[PDB]
């Protein structure tokens, strides 16, 4: 993922007989991770009926 | 410096999949082989299965 980082100037004055000069902007970049997990477990049967509940 | 295309970060692009088709045209049809008889049908349908008749 990208971004445009913020700006910092100062000022000048303005005036008669003075002018202005522009300024520039930068950028930077980030990233991340995707993971996956899981598991499983079984049961039994005859014990399921003999037991009284599932 | 500049707004400077050399800074700002360039994305990339993608579009969905498209199915390729391998081509060696298979015809050699129609010819022998063709023209099913009733007899090779007597081989075809059950019952009285294979192996083959005479």
């Amino acid at each position: 993922m990208p971004y445009w980082n913020d700006l910092d100037g100062d000022s000048q004055v303005l005036n008669d007989t003075d002018d202005l000069v522009p300024q520039k902007i930068n950028a930077g970049q980030d990233k991340a991770v995707l993971i996956l997990r899981g598991n499983a477990w079984s049961s039994h049967d005859l014990a399921a009926t003999l037991s009284g509940s599932d | 410096a500049y707004t400077k295309i050399s800074d700002v970060i360039v994305p990339e692009l993608f579009n969905p999949y498209v199915i390729n088709t391998t081509t060696q045209l298979s015809a050699f049809f129609q010819s022998g082989i063709a023209a099913t008889d009733d007899e090779l049908n007597a081989l075809a349908k059950k019952a009285g299965g294979g192996s083959t008749l005479n």
